[PDB]
């Protein structure tokens, strides 16, 4: 699937 | 009526073995905390527990889930490896306990002798001499006779294949550096080793095989400082660097990974992993490393 990390 | 069904587990460090029982509802964090309690380690943020899944895939145990609910393999004692997942930016500043230093030393030395970290031959020899001083203590000509290093695994195989000398020449060079360490405490030795190893270009880098849109095979590195892209034939020196301070956002969808820059003028970087699992491991390492990077700068 999909993931994000925004920092 | 009924009874509890305990679960035997085995946890190894680089130099120790632990065996005890857990419960069907025991969390990974509870297992982790009992491991570090028994060996007296407080610098725990570097470490994780490694296991093998039902299909033989190496995996970091998730501490917020139950130990028995992560497809750990069937063995009457479950088998875990307590290892460093993250590496400090500076060993002399960040590794305070002697247990932590020794465990990093043992793990890094294993990686070097397994040809994971490219090492120039004279560096490899200096590395071995510190490992000799830590193991044997002070050189003594009346105790360490010629050939005293003959059965020691001392150098990485690929150092031996490129620089051609005889077995005894290598050991004589290593012995010559052993002599000059006549003052060095065992604990001080392993730190000098680490101080040398940590400056190697491949030290502390997690490498993954990837491609770009046109299909060129590249290497993706994740380390304490950010991300790097390498050409297929050079894992030493990045071709493109992605320090944390330049990255605004990393994300993936299935196999497509995207790195977005803080400077909108720069182009997004996109690469493709072979499996979703690869991108998940890349992101867990990115988030872990970025977190430790931030904490050091508070």
């Amino acid at each position: 699937r999909y993931e994000e990390y925004d920092l | 009526g009924s009874m509890p069904k305990p679960i035997n587990v085995r946890v190894t460090t680089m130099d120790a073995e632990l065996e005890f029982a857990i419960q069907p509802n025991t969390t990974g964090k509870q297992l982790f905390d009992q491991v570090v309690k028994t060996v007296g380690l407080r610098e725990v943020w570097f470490f994780g527990l490694q296991y093998v899944d039902s299909k033989g895939y190496s995996t970091w145990l998730k501490l917020n889930k139950k130990v028995t609910q992560q497809d750990v393999k069937k063995e009457n004692p479950l088998q875990f490896k307590f290892r460093a997942k993250f590496f400090p930016e500076d060993v002399s500043e960040e590794l305070i306990q002697e247990i932590t230093q020794r465990l990093f030393f043992l793990q890094v030395k294993e990686a070097i002798l397994n040809d994971e970290i490219y090492c120039p031959p004279e560096t490899a020899v200096l590395l071995a001499s510190y490992a000799v001083q830590a193991k044997y203590g002070d050189y003594n000509k009346e105790i360490h006779k010629p050939g005293y290093l003959a059965n020691d695994r001392l150098l990485p195989q690929r150092v031996l294949e490129q620089h051609k000398l005889t077995k005894e020449q290598w050991e004589e060079r290593i012995q010559n550096w052993h002599e000059e360490h006549r003052g060095m405490l065992r604990e001080d030795s392993m730190m000098e080793y680490l101080k040398i190893a940590q400056d190697l270009e491949m030290y502390g880098v997690n490498y993954f095989e990837i491609k770009n849109k046109k299909g060129t095979e590249l290497w993706l590195g994740v380390d304490a400082l950010g991300l790097n892209i390498y050409e297929h034939d050079d894992k030493l020196t990045p071709k493109i660097g992605f320090p944390w301070s330049e990255i605004r956002n990393i994300s993936f969808n299935d196999k497509k990974f995207v790195i977005k820059p803080i400077d909108k003028k720069a182009p997004d970087f996109v690469f493709y992993a072979p499996r979703l699992r690869i991108n998940k491991r890349i992101l867990a390492l990115c988030m872990g490393n970025h977190e430790l990077y931030m904490r050091r700068r508070k």
